[PDB]
């Protein structure tokens, strides 16, 4: 559990000012400092603001911080798409032996780009994998925006929830998102149905792909 | 310039212990009464979760302070002659699966027995993944994801490789030995209830080249010292 | 303006010093940033009850800075005989045994 309180998520459109609160108590923020860390996707955290309002060398001044009482605030002025990241506040708590306390982190989403329906690609189990007595359906989902999708699997027309693994969406170089989903079956289950479908729902619209043993 | 470089990924069984190293460069690791004094702290993060403090170590005298959660199974040391700090975590449970970071912070001020920090963690190592699982290392089976007319749009075709049932992370996938980078996407891995990972790498190529160009995915799973090359063809 | 008690650790930065009046001056460094805040200061002979003895000469002893490691000085009027200078509260309080006269 996290001993600082910050909102799990924040959002803004490019150019907007986004502020992130970080609430502590008198034994951390009250009598110490607030520092902030930015964690880009797939990256290590980096120091963004220290000692309430100081910017490390190389951090643009559109990032600012403040502290008041037992709480602090991170302000991201002139929000940019690359500001999409997790932001962590931190403080040194002096209760008993002293320990670093952290916020639970705030995911900032920057909504700056036009909507894009997903491209869906569904692969059936290969003959090789069937010969290995296994079967995996692979549903690749790319080029969607915003980065929220839900995946539903169908055997003929019945939902399938067992043996499903789907990855969290991540941003590609084309600034759109991608995800993947897996349906594990036995070869007999695969052959015992006329078709299987990967149904991807994005912003209230569903894109479907279907494969058949034959 | 200042850099913290950590040792490589680790895989361990429940009950084991792991020792992670962190080599500092770009500044003088110890003060010697002249250079600015910096401690090495350690912070870990399970995938999709927050930051969790483990402890601090002043490399000048080697004194330490550990978070209450890890007291009794953690040890932070350093070899000053090679600018390297170490973190050793014992009695590994699966909940210890996480990325372990070392981080630098200006040494605190002593108030008797009490340590006070007034600066942020200003440089972080690249992290080291520690995987704690009862699974044993296993190389992947690579299956082709063959393009058909169903995997084809306009003039482009999607083809790929399914990298199935390996442990632990990671695998890297290249295409045509690195020569093919455009249109290549390697997806994050899933962890199946078997404790084994799987992932896919896919390429979008012009459908016309399916009869003229060869496509090979090169799958490398260094933890098991396994390299697979698989040619993906249309039928 | 109204100060709340300082919450972080103190530490003596010099040996407490007897004045010409038989009082004692102490200089303390303060670890917190919640300044300006009131320095907890008293004499005691019973270290488990901390019942006050003597008195404070300094009216309103305060840390004035809102940053760490600032130094302040205060003056106490110790009872005759043996007692303790006590700065701070809780497990972080610092003490110094004093003998007057």
């Amino acid at each position: 559990s996290y001993e600082l309180t910050q909102p799990p998520s924040a959002s803004g459109t490019p150019g907007q000012r986004v502020t992130i609160s970080c609430s502590g108590s008198s034994s951390n923020i009250g009598n110490n400092y607030v520092h902030w860390y930015q964690q880009l996707p797939g990256s290590a955290p980096k120091l963004l603001i220290y000692r309430n309002n100081q910017r490390p060398s190389g951090v643009p001044d559109r990032f600012s911080g403040s502290k008041s009482g037992t709480s602090g605030s991170l302000a991201i002025s002139g929000l940019r798409s690359e500001d999409e990241a997790d932001y962590y506040c931190a403080s040194w708590d002096d209760s008993l032996s002293g320990h670093w306390v952290f916020g639970g982190g705030t995911k900032v989403t920057v909504l700056g780009q036009p909507k894009a329906a997903p491209s869906v690609t569904l692969f059936p189990p290969s003959s090789e994998e069937l010969q290995a007595n296994k079967a995996t359906l692979v549903c690749l989902i790319s080029d969607f925006y915003p980065g929220a999708v839900t995946v539903a699997w169908k055997a003929d027309s019945s939902p399938v929830k067992a043996g499903v693994e789907t990855t969290t969406p991540s941003k590609q170089s084309n600034n759109k998102y991608a995800a993947s989903s897996y349906l594990s079956l036995t070869p007999e289950q695969w052959k015992s149905h006329r078709s299987y479908s990967c149904q991807v729902t994005h912003e209230g619209s569903t894109v479907e792909k279907t494969v058949a043993p034959t | 310039e200042v850099q913290l470089v950590q040792s490589g990924a680790e895989v361990k069984k429940p009950g084991a212990s792991v020792k992670v190293s962190c080599k500092a460069s770009g500044y003088t690791f110890t003060s010697g009464h002249t250079f600015p004094s910096y401690d090495i702290n350690w912070v870990r993060q399970a995938t999709g979760q927050g930051l969790e403090w483990m402890g601090w170590m002043n490399p000048n005298r080697g004194n330490t302070g550990y978070a209450q959660k890890f007291q009794g199974r953690v040890t932070m040391t350093r070899n000053t002659s090679i600018n390297t700090a170490y973190m050793e975590l014992s009695s590994l449970r699966s909940e210890d699966t996480a990325v372990y970071y070392c981080a630098r912070v200006r040494s605190g001020t002593n108030y008797g027995s009490y340590y006070y920090y007034y600066y942020g963690m200003d440089v972080w190592g690249q992290g080291t993944t520690v995987t704690v699982s009862s699974a044993s290392t296993k190389g992947p089976s690579v299956f082709p994801l063959a393009p058909s007319s169903k995997s084809t749009s306009g003039g482009t075709a999607a083809l790929g490789c399914l990298v199935k049932d390996y442990f632990p992370e990671p695998v890297t996938v290249s295409w045509n030995s690195g020569a093919l980078t455009s249109g290549v996407h390697t997806f994050p891995a899933v962890l199946q209830s078997s404790g084994l990972y799987s992932l896919s790498s896919v390429v979008t190529v012009p459908s016309s080249s399916l009869g003229t160009q060869t496509y090979i995915c090169n799958v490398n799973h260094k933890p098991s010292n396994t390299k697979v090359d698989k040619r993906v063809e249309p039928k | 303006v109204s100060y709340s008690l300082c919450t972080a650790a103190f530490t003596f930065t010099k040996i407490p010093a007897e004045t010409l009046h038989g009082t004692v001056t102490v200089e303390v460094q303060y670890a917190g940033t919640d300044g300006p805040c009131k320095v907890p200061a008293q004499m005691a002979v019973d270290m488990q009850t901390l019942t006050p003895v003597g008195r404070l000469i300094t009216a309103n002893p305060v840390i004035t800075e809102s940053t760490e490691n600032s130094k302040m000085m205060l003056e106490l009027d110790p009872p005759f005989g043996d007692s303790y200078i006590v700065i701070g509260v809780g497990e972080k309080k610092i003490t110094h045994h004093w003998h007057r006269s």
